[PDB]
């Protein structure tokens, strides 16, 4: 029934701040209610320290809060291996602990921002040990994949080629949310040239809510946890859909709401509106889940998804006749009551595997090999407990999620 | 965490006095005065650089390491000089002779063992050690030899926690001294070797850019120091408060040496305008990044219109937008992608605190890892041959119980630490 | 002139037998190996020599070490590396008992005939050193005392004033008891009984020829010979012991790492110039005269059927590759 969550590495908490607010938001649950279900891992205190210090500051146990004052690094190895090391035991005994306290649970949606030290390196141990001690659940990641080019670490890719490889092996659906195209959402579909990462943080906050939230609440087409990653992944590897929200519409500028079924769907799969610069250059999707939310009348879908169907320039694979899975709930979305946000009835979170990350990856794979061509950073891993073999031995990974991606589309 | 500062030499000494007039006030920390601290936030992380003991005492946790009593008798007896608990002072009253050797082999090791006595009260102080700040100047006894001997045995006490240095590097146009080369050659040769981030400040490329970005027409010494201590305040210190993307010592250290020599950077500040006329507030972003990527305004002598990059850390700490932030990085990095290196897709290491220079809205530190500093250590490498030909002043050295092969040492290492440099501005 | 490479593969032990696991490794050829795992890559490797399992100790010795000595005639500097994971068959293959001489036995009693026969010819007289590498510090092995100063020569040339080589041989004797003496002396961690490291270590030979006419003065041909014993690198996650034992294997990997550096430089290198850093660690420092222009050398590549041997086998023989492969 349950899905704890664990909000890793300084953005995944942050992120997790912000979903955890959106949350409480729409279930009249003031600062001081009832008690969340989820941890927090970061290997820098002072970040913690800000949902220990601001906001939503009583909300949590100082149990569910784990830091480990020592050092972040924006190294994988470090983080994985070295330092986050010594954190693990004691993060898992937390999310074993909140494990046996609920009733038959269903997984864990897990927080991460892929380039990062605590975000990519401890992670990638914390699902390790997941897929173990749990490898009878659900293991639904959240992750916030580098910037197409604006991204911040000068290392990045080294951390993030090494968070997909040990992480695919034992993710169940890998959700993904771009920073950057996050940002042309809030520049061409909201108007703002002040986006805060607060902001960014309150859209993850709110495609997120729709994912959990209402949908592990009642409606009229209910979808598990485990729906999705069956209607959802083909294939074994931990496969990345990407997030999408519809009414993104700026609570202030234009007001056309009033946007039925017929446009929010359809905004769905313009580009421009994805949250992922993964813009479906050829990638074939092979598996959505329209999970709407609001005043929703299931023909109206059954017909604006026939549409779709019929469209043919957004061609879905060969080998999937259908692939639509219609979540519905009942609850309209519940924006945040001054940020930026339209406030709409309804909306349309879709999310989607698409041969399109075929491109991201590869794109993101060229990066680390450019550096790894000339060893760049790497005397900062190897003195942390890696060797020439984590780095080309994940290079080789990543190289068949490339031809994997590729053989699963583009043929008939 | 925690750092411990060390003011090496008499210049180290008088921007230790710079360094914590600044960051004591960038803490609310009065002469022996507490926390008086406009805000609340200037509190929850000080440890970093101080020490609890009574309760409005907290005491800055450096060392101060002279052979020249009338310096730190100078420092101890102005403005914020009485703060240093005695203990700190590590003087050494014997001739402060203007000697690298006299500083590192023959009177600055007898006062070392009474040094890392204290370094060591210092770093087991409490919680956890992140690593060392470490002043000086490479032209003199106490500032290369004595300064550069800290840090051979501070390295080899905790290879773990980082070592900062910063350096003043022998100015070129004039020296301040006539062995200078001598005294720098030999310190640059411990620091490639030892300390893993270095700084390096040029006190004619501070007068330029305090006499031309500051209309300041008599720039005392007070003032170039001043501004050094501004920078190392937006590096350390600054990265000790929160921000939207945080970085601390090693992020900075983790992404800006691709190779161990250590490599030395170019520290450059933001909001650079002279007072009343100047402040034009032009400091929406745009005029933060159109500031520290220029030429003038890197306190290196040297200019990075010279010489890729191999790192760039813009360490802002001032409300603004990650997108606006993250952006102009960008359009930075593709409209000189001429000099920024290429087997790096994102040189540039944008990191953002939340809480500004007390009085100021926005600024930005600047650390950049170009390879024009080899256009540097080129100028002190040929002073020293130059000179090391006739082995000018070189009885003063080996008269103190030195060696022909540790010039020779010296130079060749530093000399090569210039060859390597060159291998990625190609 | 090139690197040579080979690889060795141990044969498993009877306790692995009794496991039964699938090889990792198949040897088609003399050249060429494959690396497993078989119903992956599937690529096929092609080296220039395989040994087996068989080879014990006159084999394995005969074919790497008999070409160095004619470049050791030369005088032109030669080396050989010898890798291997524990249990690799590391002490078999370098040294063996007195029973079955391997490659340092033989080298020593056939370059004893080579001092006869060569000696003959030109007067030589050789000596040879036993050194270390431990936390970065070079330690005799005949004398433990501080890691020597190191200065450079005038043009170059990295050198340890700390040179000693504290005793040379009149014959076979006295060397083995100094083999006795080097497993002691070089710094291992507390590891497993079964187990046992080096920290980093290499070995010596010093070649000074001068003719028989010829006085000692005159021309005279120098040549070095170095021997290595690479230690391993340690894994973080494997090791769990870190504090010493980290720092410890910090060290290596970052003398293996700036080794790499100059090995895959090599290869540019022969379209290089001085790019080649032999400053990035006291290894590549040492053997700035010996990886060599044309020098002769050689890497020893050893690992195991073994199940463990399979990651670090795996590993070391994509390296290998790498010295092969890296091309411009
Ligand atoms: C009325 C007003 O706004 O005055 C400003 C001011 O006029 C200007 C010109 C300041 C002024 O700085 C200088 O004139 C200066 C003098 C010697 C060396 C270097 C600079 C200022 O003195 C400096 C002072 O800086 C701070 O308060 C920061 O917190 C800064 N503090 C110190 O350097 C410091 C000075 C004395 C005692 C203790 C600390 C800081 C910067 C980085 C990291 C930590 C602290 C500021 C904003 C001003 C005055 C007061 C006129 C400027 O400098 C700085 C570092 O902010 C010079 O260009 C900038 C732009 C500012 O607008
Ligand atoms: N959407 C979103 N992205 C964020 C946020 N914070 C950081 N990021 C992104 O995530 C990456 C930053 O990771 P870091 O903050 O450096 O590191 P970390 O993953 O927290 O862990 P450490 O490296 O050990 O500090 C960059 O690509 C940022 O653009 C946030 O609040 N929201
Ligand atoms: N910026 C700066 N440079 C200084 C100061 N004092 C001396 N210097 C520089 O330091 C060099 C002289 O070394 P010095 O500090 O006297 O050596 P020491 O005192 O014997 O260790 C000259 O290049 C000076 O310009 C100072 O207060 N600020
Ligand atoms: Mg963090
Ligand atoms: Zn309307």
């Amino acid at each position: 029934r349950e899905c704890i969550s664990i909000h890793v590495g300084q953005a995944g908490v942050q992120i997790g701040n912000a979903c955890w607010e959106l949350y409480c938001l729409e279930h009249g649950i003031q600062p001081d209610g009832h008690v969340p279900r989820a941890v927090f891992v970061d290997l820098e205190p002072t970040v913690i320290d800000e949902v220990r210090t601001g906001t939503y500051r009583q909300l949590f146990h100082p149990e569910q809060l784990i830091t480990g004052k020592e050092d972040a690094a924006n190294n994988y190895a470090r983080g994985h291996y070295t330092i986050g090391k010594e954190i693990i035991d004691l993060v898992l005994d937390r999310i074993r602990k909140l494990a046996d306290q609920c009733t038959g649970l269903q997984g864990f949606s897990v927080f991460h921002s892929f380039g990062g030290g605590t975000g990519s390196g401890f992670t990638s141990l914390l699902m390790e040990r997941l897929s173990v001690d749990y490898g009878k659940k659900s293991k639904l990641e959240f992750s916030i994949y580098p910037a197409p080019q604006v991204s911040t670490a000068v290392v990045e890719p080294y951390n993030s080629i090494l968070t997909t490889h040990t992480t695919l092996e034992h993710s169940d659906c890998a959700f993904m949310v771009d920073n950057e195209a996050i940002y042309d959402i809030c520049r061409r579909n909201l108007d703002i040239e002040r986006p805060t990462y607060t902001n960014l943080n309150r859209l993850i906050g709110q495609i997120v809510s729709s994912i959990t939230a209402s949908l592990r609440f009642d409606g009229a087409l209910n979808v598990d946890l485990t729906e999705f990653q069956t209607n959802l992944v083909p294939y074994p590897r931990g496969h990345f859909p990407l997030a999408t929200y519809a009414p993104v519409i700026s609570a202030e500028k234009a007001y056309h709401e009033q946007l039925s079924v017929a446009e929010i769907t359809n905004a769905c799969f313009e580009p421009a509106n994805q949250m992922v610069k993964c813009d479906p250059r050829h990638g074939k999707y092979m598996a959505c889940c329209l999970l709407y939310r609001g005043d929703v009348v299931p023909k109206d879908v059954n017909a604006a998804i026939a549409t779709i169907k019929t469209k043919r320039t957004i061609q879905f694979v060969d080998w999937c006749p259908t692939g639509f899975k219609v979540g519905i709930n009942y609850e309209p979305p519940t924006v945040v009551p001054g940020g930026d946000l339209a406030k709409v009835q309804r909306a349309v979170c879709m999310l989607s595997n698409t041969t399109a990350i075929a491109e991201a990856w590869a794109r993101l794979d060229h990066k680390f090999d450019l550096m790894y061509a000339k060893r760049a950073f790497v005397h900062w891993y190897v003195g942390e407990g890696m060797e020439e073999g984590e780095f080309s031995e994940a290079r080789e990974d990543m190289a068949a999620l490339e031809k994997d991606y590729e053989e699963v589309g583009v043929d008939s | 965490r925690e750092i411990v500062h060390i003011q090496a030499g008499q210049c180290g000494n008088q921007i230790g006095a710079k360094f914590w007039e600044v960051i004591s006030d960038e803490h609310g920390i009065d002469p022996t005065g507490s926390y008086h601290g406009d805000s609340d936030l200037q509190l929850e992380r000080i440890n970093v650089y101080y020490n609890e003991a009574a309760g409005n005492k907290y005491v800055p946790r450096a060392i101060l390491v002279d052979l020249e009593p009338g310096t730190m008798d100078s420092v101890r007896s102005g403005p914020f000089g009485q703060i240093f608990r005695p203990d700190n002072f590590v003087f050494g009253q014997s001739g402060a002779g203007n000697n690298w050797a006299k500083g590192h082999y023959t009177e600055g090791a007898e006062l070392v063992d009474s040094v890392l006595d204290v370094v060591r009260k210092e770093s087991e102080s409490c919680d956890c050690l992140q690593g060392f700040q470490l002043t000086h100047s490479l032209g003199g006894g106490t500032g290369s030899g004595m300064g550069t001997l800290l840090i051979s045995k501070i390295r080899e006490e905790y290879p773990d926690r980082i070592m900062n240095t910063f350096s003043v590097v022998p100015s070129p146009k004039v020296s301040d001294t006539v062995v200078e080369p001598y005294n720098a050659t030999l310190s640059v040769h411990q620091l490639v070797e030892n300390t893993d981030e270095t700084y390096c400040i040029d006190n004619e490329a501070l007068y330029d850019i305090c006499f031309r970005t500051l209309k300041l027409t008599t720039p005392t010494y007070g003032d170039l120091n001043h501004l050094v201590s501004a920078t190392m305040s937006g590096v350390t210190t600054c990265l000790r408060f929160p921000g939207q993307l945080n970085a601390d010592l090693r992020k900075l250290a983790v992404n800006m040496v691709p190779f161990p020599r250590l490599h030395f950077f170019m520290p450059g500040f933001a909001p650079l305008t002279s007072r009343g006329s100047q402040q034009y507030r032009a400091l929406t972003v745009p005029e933060l990044t159109q500031q520290m990527f220029d030429a003038k305004n890197m306190m290196a002598a040297c200019d990075p219109r010279h010489g890729r990059y191999l790192t760039v850390a813009a360490v802002f700490r001032g409300r603004m937008s990650m997108k606006e932030v993250d952006e102009q990085m960008l359009n930075v990095q593709n409209k000189n992608s001429s000099y920024f290196v290429e087997w790096i897709p994102n040189n540039v290491k944008t990191a953002v605190c939340d809480i500004p220079p007390r009085g100021l809205k926005m600024s930005a530190t600047f650390i950049g890892n170009s390879t024009a500093i080899q256009e540097l250590f080129k100028r002190i490498s040929e002073q020293f041959t130059a000179m090391f030909r006739r082995k000018a002043f070189l009885h003063w050295y080996t008269g103190e119980g030195m060696d022909e092969m540790e010039f020779t040492e010296a130079e060749s290492n530093m000399n090569d630490l210039v060859s390597e440099y060159q291998q990625y501005q190609d | 002139h090139h690197m040579k490479v080979v690889v060795r593969v141990r044969p498993e032990n009877t306790k692995e037998k009794a496991a039964g696991f699938h090889k990792v490794v198949h040897v088609v050829d003399k050249h060429i190996l494959v690396f497993d795992p078989k119903q992956n890559k599937d690529l096929k490797f092609v080296f220039d020599a395989v040994f087996d399992e068989t080879s014990t100790q006159s084999e394995v010795f005969e074919h790497t070490t008999k070409p160095i000595l004619r470049s050791f005639l030369n005088g032109y500097n030669c080396t050989v590396l010898a890798y291997g994971a524990t249990g690799a068959g590391k002490t078999h293959t370098m040294l063996g008992s007195a029973d079955e001489p391997g490659v340092m036995y033989l080298t020593m009693l056939h370059l004893y005939k080579c001092m006869d026969e060569i000696k003959e010819e030109k007067i030589c007289s050789t000596a040879v050193s036993y050194l270390e590498v431990y936390n970065e510090q070079i330690r005799d092995l005949l004398v433990n005392s501080g890691p020597l100063a190191v200065r450079e020569d005038t043009q170059k040339g990295v050198v340890v004033h700390g040179l000693t080589l504290h005793q040379p041989k009149s014959s076979e004797e006295i060397l083995h008891l100094l083999d006795n003496g080097n497993k002691n002396r070089t710094q291992h961690p507390t590891d497993m009984n079964a187990t046992s490291s080096r920290s980093h270590a290499v070995f010596q030979i010093y070649l000074r020829q001068q003719d028989k006419t010829a006085s000692i003065n005159q021309n005279v041909r120098i040549a070095k010979m170095s021997l290595i014993d690479l230690a391993g690198s340690e894994r973080a996650s494997t090791s769990g012991a870190k504090g010493t034992r980290f720092v410890e294997g910090t060290n290596i990997n970052r003398s293996l790492l700036a080794l790499g550096n100059v090995i895959n430089a090599l290869a540019d290198s022969k379209r290089k110039n001085q790019h080649i850093p032999y400053r990035n660690s006291k290894l590549t420092r040492l053997l700035k005269d010996s990886l060599g222009g044309n020098c002769q050398t050689i890497m020893i590549a050893a690992v195991s059927p073994s199940s463990v041997f399979y990651d670090d086998t795996y590993n070391t023989l994509k390296y290998a590759n790498r010295a092969k492969d890296i091309k411009s």
